[PDB]
RNA sequence: ACUCUGGUUUCUCUUCAGAUCGCAUAAAUCUUUCGCACUAAAGAUUUCCGUGGAGAGGAACAACUCUGAGU
């Protein structure tokens, strides 16, 4: 790390077929920590990357914009919220009710 | 020197030769006073032998100054690479005397008020190099006793001649155990048609006495 | 022939809602900063490597660090040094801190951040002012009414049987900002393997926290997908021939229609 | 003794290249004539308290901004700035005093050496060469015989003339401060003005930077128009009409060869043009012994050698799908006949050059024995001798360009290195195989 | 003419009558932030002007980025003016001498070099992003150049469709932005009139990507034209403000009525906008043709087949017509060159404006002498040869015709810096295909051909044979000041000659840069910010001096301080020992520095003002305030020369005989600097006594300068000296969710986030910070990389700060590779900066005092 | 795999995204087609 | 509001296309490049993968909704 750090400064101064990629050429490798532990794309909020689970990518949100939206909603809004989370909960039990084994 | 060839775009220091063996620290630093000053004694030196007869050419030539900018002082005489390196600007740095340093201490005080770092000149290694492969590839028919005698008195040469040199230079000690390894592959397959898995050095290094091939090695073959 | 794949609004967001969760959900290009195909190949031209990037040989080969000798303005000793400026800061601005940054493909500086606010919940209204949004804080030598500054009875807004709200607005104004096969309305149908559904994964940054194989599985797309692009020789004009329109002219040829699976067994047995 | 005005004109600091105002004691040159600018800085800080404008031609005291008066000092006026008479142009075979500089070096005009700024002896010798004519010396030493050329404003091309110029009148100065002059400038201008071809790094070819300088002088010579009658094109390019044929075919029988011989197909036209240089190729050494010639050189006559270019020779040339068998023949002679002898080839797998001698009498020779019949006898004058000969010593890759002219005024033909300059017996000059030779043809 | 020119609607015969009108030319410049919207809306105004150019529907057609730098990079580089015909919301035609700046607070460069050349300043406001550091800047800048300001907004549609804050809500972002504008205003105005607001008419709403441009009056007219007989002006100043519309009575009421009557302006102007951007962008299948029919616009079936976007571009397009608004407003509120000649003429040229030539300059007569003026100097597209450009505030330069160029420094005492050329072969200020014209009258942005030769930087082409007492317009005077060094070498050295070229063409290309060769032989040249020494990189390596260029780490320009007073008198005496002067050194008061910095404190101001302004605002003595010198490096210099001598010693008169000697030598040590060979700022040197003796050639002359710069070294040096480091104001604009991340990124750099805010109406936050510029290399890469690219800044030198060890301290050691420690950087800053120009590596307090 | 298999899809078999590498092996044998026509082409000949 | 050349779909051929011909992406040969080239870059070439432009011809069903035009 700091070692590290000051030889990068001092750097920057001065057959077989190999079926999967190593890990030996990987990148970002990075020293700094702040190129290293980046604040993620938090759409705000309201989105996410794509592919991986909605849930599990709802569920590990920062809970930074949450905070705001429960500190900042009117008392009507935050009514309006409550019931369209209740809908959402009531449609994922829906879904839950027709999971059986 | 300027007024006799001047180099307004100062394209003196375009040409300067420095010794790539020495590192970066050590070489001559191609200041602006320095390369000027080399040029102009080189220039001094071949404007006096006149070109009729021998000319000293600026390219395979070298001219090395020491000076404010230029801490070390560059020689290469006997084909011994050396860099003097003055204790004035050398402190902070502690005397730990290995094999290549050669402390030049002073004539009336006896101190030692420099240190003159010695290094095998590159023309020497590839000297080495050429009459290892040329025993390697002129092998042939020879006994495994010739070629190992061979290899063996050019390593004595080598030894004998660059008696502390040969440590400083790793390339030089890299070099070494190279050609050994390569004088010990070319033996085996002389006596081994495939490739010997770990050959003991027993048949390699006993003695002529013993009945073995008497090499003289400088490499770190633990028995 | 489908050629023209050109459908409504609504059609195009009831798709958009039943593929976002293969979308990235992205709005501003600024997020990919430093990690687009002109840094990418800035990167690859100049020997260097974006950490969250590919890396592959130089193109022209570079001297090592002893070839200079203390240069007047290659002196260590004179340079002051206060943050090591790493291959970031150079692929960033190439022509400041890369010495002969020779075929260094500049990169775009920072388009203005697309401030969107993506609807959450069709019950609020299209233009309404979101809990997101920093609330406006509010707080004009208008003319008194004593004049005869009098309209028209006929005078009336243009749109005022037109209501501000609709229930396809709200979703209107968000494919504005989609992916671009959302984004537009009319398109052509292109080929079923000429639409990769997981380059955008790619293409953006790696998900955190992934495993050293999955970085360097990213790493090896990256590294494919610059080579395709930096090799994108613009295609010859051909005559157009069609050879299997030629093999359909040729009487030796008879056409027919049959299912995926009997005509895959019959190549099989043709092929063995 | 530091006074060296060679390079380029501009300040130390400011790097700019107007108002420029040389310092007389300092040795470099510095911007302003006055307080706040740098040359007043530059005087106050270094002492150094003479200065003089670049373009005013006037020394001042720059820290009290009081132009200087003294007539002693017109020495450094005149090598800054040197202005040939009306007069003084035209007696420049009247040397007889040798010109000593102001340095410990006495020294005559025209014979000095240009610096060789890495690998430009190819260039340098070709500017020394040029610069004996007479015409072309004459030409450039009057400023006024090109300031006013009409060129297009958006032109570099127009430095070359204009560089080339400053050289040759610096190196025709009778009282220059030092004893040689520095090509930078006009090597610079003629890198810069040719698109990275014949730069002072890499060496090139004598015969091809001879060809491609003389070019951009014609068409640099004449301004905003087509005239053709250039200094240049009026003293060193002449005229030949070249009979030139061609044969039918190598692999046809007599019917058919006829038959293209009598169709116009191999039929001898004239396409007289311009020859600016008389390629006159040596003839490639027999590799093999004899028993005469103890010397192992193999020597050739200059008249046998210039003869190809007679009307009887006929040359063949080798075109694609083609036996192009020409035949030259010299319709006008120009008064300063440049001949370049090809010395160099390239092989089936290499670029070897002939060290076959060219046995040149440097005393008198005629070349209506192989004029053109027509005008044979309009040409009254046909006595040249030879005037400057520039040869290419050393190995094709390694090689050394020097000069051996046969100056005015004395008769020594000296022998001018790159900045050493020597005596060479006519005898000599003959010996060395010669590669781009220039004859008056008085 | 013979010339060849694009299709336009107006004629070339007709834009040349109009330019020889005097009173119908507006010369303009768009200021703006960075991605206001400046350069599509001046394509948008092409577009109307050209109608074979057209914007594509993905790409706009940028018709003012001709450098391919600006091109790529996206972010403006320089300023391309276009002087074309535009009509107005009355009918009649003017012509437009348009300069569309960049946004880039590091190319405030040529925003400085277009207000020179121009007489109103259009500012540009985002709707979204509200005033931004580079609109205060620019507002600034405009207001202290005293020029005419008319602030429009733009990317109203990111309001519209992007936030989607509802139509009063819109209203009140709107009237904050106007507020913040005018407050902004008000800080830096002297006169009350300079107010701004759309019911003033000095207000335009604009939306460059749809071509939604429009004001109060120009929207009224809208209506007039759909329902007839209606009093625009009237209307429209009841259209706009917290005063509601009564259906009832037909009339508009100041107190709002029916307790749901929105402001007129949401009422009137937003709902309708609202509505037709929501069916274009939101219903264009279902309602898009009654929407239409009812607005009166019809678009073919191929038209309303278009992707949404350029639909709603073309939708736009009908409804509104040509920018007449804008025309309008401008017309409005920045005045023609004659009535604007007298402030230009006040302000810029130099002479006076009550004089003679001044008061023909003001006339503004094209019938008069020859007085041009050319701020920025263009490029030709080889690159070979320079086109000046500039406009003509008298007379009328035509071609061919044989010039007086004055220079940068042509003062009238020494003409020595003038050049008499032969302008020739002038164009006309074209964007993208310059048209050429025979003259060029009085009040015309000219491009000259021909005055580049002694044109380094700004210029004034003049009158040969004729106005011998003329002066030189003032040099310009720049918003921010370079901070930044780079020095560069060719890696070939053989080809120093054309990189040496290439960078005085590339120091005449940019005007605010600044090149020179210190005493260690390197080519530094400096530069405002980081991107702009890139785009000064990317030109001379590629445009001007085709050979590669090395360039060393970017570094800050460090400047002298003292803090303790004189250590003790220091007696420095003249060669030959005929004089003897002595000056003590001290610190300026606080806030004085600044005050000179701002032009505030004039020295130019008689005795008495000057005098009045020391003893009341600086509260020095009245005595001591009464004998100044002289200030310091330059003419606005951190630096004051006080003749502290005691008249019972020293006559007046015999050092009123070395004054002049005296100041110019105070000047050139303040210049120099005895530390680190750079400029000494915030100190008062005072000479405590002198020596002087009789005859000129004893004392003075060439013996008092150098003593006096010596003196001033010792004086400096005696005195605890401290170097000091540029501080640039950066301004993220980062969502609030990674505010937290902005102020992490910032705590690596040693530097305060100095106030977090959100912006009013936009989600995302506007952190203000000051990092020092030593360690600011890279910062912007780091906060953007840091944040996943959801964050910009910008830099400004805002002031200096002194470094935080001490310069002479020779007891902390140095290394090659590892940054220095907070502590130990004064004393390493001074070593290195001694080192890399290559003097002496030891200054103690004994080099240049007397007695060693 | 590592972006489908998260939250209640673990490791397993039943990844059915197969587009990716259906797109890379078409790819693949589009450009090989040509070489295995020609050789083809030329085995059978007269 | 009167009238008017003007229908789209689809098949085939020729010709042109450096425009992201295609919001996709391969193959082969030579050349230069360090090896000692799946695991490698550069330059070129060529064939496929399949397009857009225009023209020409063909068979299906629209005949003026439409729009441009002749008011
Ligand atoms: O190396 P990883 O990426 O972690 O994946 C390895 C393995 O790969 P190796 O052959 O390199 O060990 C296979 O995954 P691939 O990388 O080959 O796709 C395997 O799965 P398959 O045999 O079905 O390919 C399984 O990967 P996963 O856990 O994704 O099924 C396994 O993972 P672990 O090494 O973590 O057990």
């Amino acid at each position: 790390d700091k070692s590290k750090e000051l030889h990068a400064i001092k750097e920057r101064y001065l057959r077989k077929f190999v079926f999967e990629w190593d890990a030996s050429e990987d990148t970002s490798i990075d020293y700094n920590p702040l190129y290293k532990e980046r604040h993620q794309v938090q759409l705000l909020g309201r989105g996410f990357i794509a592919g991986i689970d909605l849930k599990q990518q709802k569920r590990e949100q920062s809970r930074f914009y949450g905070d705001l939206m429960e500190k900042r909603r009117t008392l009507e809004e935050k009514e309006q919220e409550e019931a369209r989370l209740r809908k959402l909960r009531k449609k994922e039990a829906k879904q839950r009710w027709d999971d059986r084994h | 020197y300027l007024t006799e060839h001047p180099d307004p775009n100062n394209e003196n220091i375009v040409g300067y030769n420095n010794k790539k063996c020495w590192p970066r620290d050590a070489r001559m630093r191609l200041m602006k006073h320095d390369v000027n000053l080399g040029r102009a004694v080189f220039w001094d030196i071949k404007n006096r032998l006149p070109r009729s007869v021998t000319t000293v050419q600026w390219e395979n030539s070298f001219v090395s100054v020491y000076s404010k900018d230029n801490p070390n002082l560059l020689f290469n005489m006997c084909g011994f690479e050396c860099r003097i390196l003055p204790k004035c600007r050398t402190s902070y740095e502690e005397f730990t005397h290995k094999d290549g340093v050669w402390n030049l201490q002073n004539e009336v005080t006896k101190e030692r008020t420099a240190q003159c770092f010695l290094r095998v000149d590159d023309e020497s290694m590839q000297r080495f190099h050429n009459r290892v492969r040329q025993i390697l590839m002129a092998s042939g028919s020879t006994t495994f006793t010739k070629i190992v005698n061979k290899w063996n008195t050019a390593l004595i040469g080598l030894m004998t001649y660059f008696r502390e040199a040969v440590v400083n230079t790793q390339e030089l000690l890299d070099l070494l155990v190279k050609c050994e390894n390569k004088i010990q592959t070319r033996i085996k397959i002389g006596l081994n048609s495939k490739m010997p898995s770990r050959f003991p050095p027993v048949v390699f290094y006993t003695p002529k006495e013993l009945g073995g091939l008497g090499m003289l090695s400088m490499g770190h073959v633990l028995i | 022939t489908y050629q023209r794949w050109q459908f409504t609004l609504p059609m195009m967001s009831t798709l958009y809602r039943l593929a976002n969760q293969l979308l990235t959900d992205l709005v501003d290009d600024n997020y990919f900063y430093l990690f687009d195909l002109k840094a990418f190949f800035t990167s690859k031209a100049l020997n260097m490597a974006i950490p969250g990037g590919p890396k592959f040989e130089p193109l022209v080969r570079d001297i090592n660090l002893q070839d200079e000798d203390w240069n007047e303005f290659n002196d260590i000793n004179k340079i002051i040094i206060r943050q090591p400026i790493r291959t970031e800061y150079k692929i960033a601005f190439p022509y400041l801190y890369n010495n002969l940054p020779h075929h260094v493909h500049l990169t775009w500086y920072h388009t203005p951040n697309v401030v969107f606010i993506k609807t959450e919940d069709p019950d609020l209204p299209a233009f309404y002012f979101d809990p997101l949004i920093n609330p406006i804080s509010h707080r004009e030598p208008l003319p008194d009414d004593d004049e005869e500054f009098e309209l028209p009875e006929f005078v009336e807004p243009f749109l005022k049987d037109t209501p501000l709200y609709t229930d396809n607005t709200a979703n209107g104004i968000a494919l504005l900002w989609a992916p671009r096969p959302f984004n537009l309305r009319s398109g052509r149908t292109r080929r079923a393997l000429d639409i990769p559904l997981v380059k955008n994964w790619y293409r953006e940054h790696c998900p955190a926290g992934q495993p050293v194989k999955v970085r360097v599985s990213y790493q090896k797309l990256l590294k494919y997908y610059v080579l395709n692009a930096l090799k994108h020789r613009p295609p010859k004009a051909q005559k157009k021939r069609y050879l299997f329109r030629s093999f359909k002219a040729t009487k030796f040829f008879q056409s027919t229609k049959l299912d995926w699976v009997e005509v895959g067994l019959q190549v099989c047995r043709q092929g063995y | 003794s530091v006074l060296d005005f060679d390079f380029e004109k501009l300040c130390s600091i400011s790097l700019s290249h107007i108002n420029a105002y040389a310092c007389l004691v300092c040795g470099k040159y510095f911007q302003g004539r006055g307080l706040k600018s740098h040359a007043y800085i530059h005087s106050v800080q270094f002492s150094h308290h003479v200065f003089l404008n670049l373009h005013t031609l006037k020394f001042y005291c720059l820290p009290d901004n009081y132009e200087i008066i003294d007539s002693s000092l017109e020495d450094i006026t005149y090598v800054l700035k040197p202005t040939f008479t009306k007069q003084q142009i035209a007696n420049l075979d009247k040397q007889a005093k040798l010109s000593r500089a102001y340095d410990g070096t006495t020294y005559l005009p025209g014979i000095v050496g240009l610096n060789n700024i890495k690998a430009n002896d190819y260039a340098n010798a070709v500017l020394q060469a040029l610069s004996n004519v007479p015409p072309l010396r004459n030409y450039f030493l009057e400023e006024d015989n090109y300031k006013n050329i009409k060129r297009p404003p958006g032109d570099i091309m127009f430095l070359l003339v204009q560089r080339f110029g400053e050289l040759m009148r610096k190196l025709w100065n009778p009282r220059n401060f030092k004893a040689h002059v520095s090509p930078h400038e006009m090597l610079q201008a003629v890198v810069l003005c040719s698109k990275k071809t014949f730069q002072i790094t890499k060496q090139g070819d004598g015969v091809d930077f001879l060809s491609w300088f003389l070019n951009a002088l014609h068409s640099a010579l004449g301004g905003t128009k087509k005239k053709k009658k250039t200094i240049v094109t009026d003293v060193f390019q002449g005229s030949m009409r070249i009979f030139t044929k061609k044969l039918p075919h190598p692999d046809l029988p007599a019917e058919e060869k006829e038959q293209l011989l009598h169709n116009d197909e191999y039929q001898e036209t004239m396409v007289e043009s311009t020859f600016m240089y008389l390629t006159l190729d040596l003839p490639t050494a027999p590799l093999y012994k004899d028993e005469k010639e103890q010397l192992i050189i193999p020597q050739v006559p200059l008249f046998n050698i210039l003869a190809k270019f007679n009307g009887i020779t006929e040359k063949e040339y080798k075109t694609y799908k083609e036996n192009f068998l020409k035949r030259f023949q010299l319709t006008k002679l120009p008064p300063y006949l440049i001949f370049c002898i090809k010395r160099f080839t390239k092989n089936n797998f290499f670029v070897e050059k002939n060290p076959t001698i060219v046995n040149f009498p440097i005393t008198n020779v005629d070349l209506r024995e192989y004029l053109s019949e027509e005008v044979q006898a309009v040409h009254k004058n046909t006595t040249y001798d030879l005037i400057a000969n520039i040869v290419h010593d050393g190995k094709p890759s390694e090689g050394s360009y020097r000069i051996h002219v046969l100056h005015h005024g004395t008769g020594k033909w000296y022998e001018l290195q790159d900045l050493q300059v020597t005596d060479i017996l006519p005898q000599m000059i003959t010996l060395s195989e010669a590669y781009i030779q220039i004859w008056k043809r008085r | 003419m013979e010339q060849t020119l694009p299709v336009t609607v107006y004629e070339m015969d007709f834009l040349a009558d109009l330019m020889d009108n005097s009173e119908l030319i507006r010369n303009v410049t768009l200021c703006g932030h960075l991605h206001h919207g400046k350069t599509c809306f001046v394509d948008c105004l092409i577009e109307q002007t050209h109608p074979e150019i057209r914007k594509r529907y993905d790409q706009d057609l940028c018709y003012t980025d001709i450098l391919f730098t600006e091109q790529e990079r996206g972010v403006g580089i320089k300023s391309t003016p276009v002087t074309v015909v535009l009509p107005d919301t009355k009918g009649k035609s003017y012509l437009f001498n348009i300069m569309d700046t960049p946004g880039h607070v590091n190319f405030s460069d040529e925003v400085t070099a277009g207000l020179r050349i121009s007489d109103g300043v259009v500012l540009f406001i985002d709707a979204a992003e509200g005033v931004m550091l580079n609109t205060e800047r620019l507002i600034k800048h405009a207001v202290q150049e005293r020029l005419a300001v008319t602030v429009c907004i733009n990317k109203i549609d990111r309001l519209i469709l992007e936030l989607k804050l509802p139509p009063t809500d819109a209203y009140y972002k709107l009237r904050h932005i106007v507020d913040e504008v005018n407050g902004l205003i008000s800080m830096y105005s002297t006169d009350e009139n300079l107010i701004l607001s759309p019911l003033l008419g000095n207000v335009c709403f604009s939306s460059s990507q749809y071509s939604i441009c429009f004001t109060l009056g120009s929207f009224a007219k809208i209506y007039a034209d759909t329902f007839g007989d209606i009093n625009y002006q009237e209307f429209a100043k009841r259209l706009w403000g917290d005063i509601y519309f009564n259906p009832k009575t037909r009339k508009f009421t100041k107190k709002a009525p029916t307790s749901s009557s929105q402001r007129s302006f949401v009422e009137f102007i937003l709902e309708p906008l609202y509505k037709i951007l929501a069916q274009v962008v939101g219903d264009v299948d279902t309602s898009l043709p009654r929407t239409l029919d009812e607005l009166g616009i019809h678009l073919t079936k191929e038209e309303l087949k278009l992707n949404i976007r350029p639909l709603l571009r073309l939708v736009c397009k009908k409804f509104f017509g040509e920018f007449t608004g804008f025309v309008d407003m401008c017309v409005q509120h920045i005045p023609s060159p004659k009535v604007g000649a007298k402030p230009k003429i006040e302000h810029t040229y130099t002479g006076g404006v009550d004089s003679d030539l001044g008061e023909a300059m003001s006339d503004c007569d094209p019938d008069g002498p020859l007085m041009c003026h050319t701020t920025k100097m263009y490029s030709t597209d080889d690159g070979v040869q320079f086109h000046a450009f500039g406009r003509v505030l008298s007379g009328t330069i035509h071609a061919g015709q044989p010039v007086k160029v004055l220079g940068e420094n042509y003062t009238l005492e020494d003409e020595e810096d003038s050049q008499i050329c032969t302008v020739g072969r002038l164009w006309i200020s074209v964007a993208r295909y310059h048209i050429e014209v025979n003259r060029v009258p009085a009040g015309n942005w000219v491009l000259i051909e021909g005055v580049d030769q002694p044109i380094v930087k700004t210029a004034t082409i003049t009158e040969p044979r004729g106005n011998e007492e003329a002066q030189i317009f003032r040099p310009l005077k720049f918003n921010t000041t370079s901070v930044i060094k780079i020095a560069v070498e060719p890696v070939n050295p053989s080809e120093l000659p054309k990189m040496l070229d290439g960078l005085r063409k590339v120091n005449k290309s940019y005007p605010s840069l600044t090149t020179k060769v210190e005493e260690s032989g390197e080519h530094v040249i400096l530069g405002t910010g980081e991107l702009y020494l890139d785009c000064v990189m990317h030109d001379l390596r590629k445009m001007y001096s085709e050979i590669d260029i090395k360039v060393a780490d970017p570094v800050v320009t460090f400047c002298e301080t003292v803090v303790e007073t004189s250590s003790l008198k220091c007696f420095a005496e003249t060669p030959n020992k005929k004089n003897k002067i002595t000056m003590i050194a001290e610190p300026l008061e606080k806030g004085l520095a600044e005050d000179i910095e701002n032009e505030v404190v004039q020295i130019t101001w008689n005795r008495k003002k000057l005098g009045e302004f020391f003893q009341t605002k600086y509260d020095w003595d009245l005595l001591a305030a009464r004998s100044i010198w002289a200030f310091g490096p330059d003419a606005t210099g951190p630096n004051i020369l006080v003749d502290d001598t005691l008249p019972s010693e020293v006559d007046k008169a015999l050092l009123g005989s070395v004054k002049d000697s005296i100041v110019q030598g105070f000047q050139w040590g303040t210049r120099e600097g005895p530390l680190c060979d750079e400029l000494i700022r915030n100190v008062k040197f005072k000479i405590l006594d002198a020596v002087v003796a009789q005859e000129p050639l004893h004392r003075g002359g060439g013996q008092i300068i150098p003593t006096a710069r010596r003196v001033v070294y010792s004086a400096f040096l005696m005195a605890t000296p401290r170097l000091m480091e540029p501080y640039y104001f950066v301004e993220v604009q980062a969502p609030a969710d990674c505010v937290s991340a902005v102020y992490t990124v910032l705590a690596r750099r040693r530097g305060h986030v100095t106030q977090d805010a959100p912006i009013p109406g936009s989600p995302l936050y506007t952190i203000k910070a000051f990092i020092p510029a030593i360690d600011s290399f890279g910062f912007e890469t780091d906060l953007r990389t840091h944040t996943q690219g959801q964050a910009f800044s910008l830099s400004v030198f805002h002031h200096w700060q002194i470094v935080p060890g001490d310069p002479l301290d020779k007891s902390i050691v140095i290394r090659p590779l590892e940054p220095q420690p907070a502590p130990h950087l004064a004393r390493e800053f001074m070593i290195k900066t001694r080192r890399r120009k290559g003097l002496s590596e030891d200054v103690s307090i004994s080099k240049f005092f007397d007695d060693p | 795999y590592y972006r489908f298999n998260t939250g209640p899809v673990g490791k397993g078999p039943g990844c059915g995204f197969w587009a990716a590498g259906w797109r890379v092996w078409l790819f693949f044998m589009r450009g090989i087609t040509p070489l295995l026509e020609r050789w083809l082409g030329n085995l059978l000949a007269r």
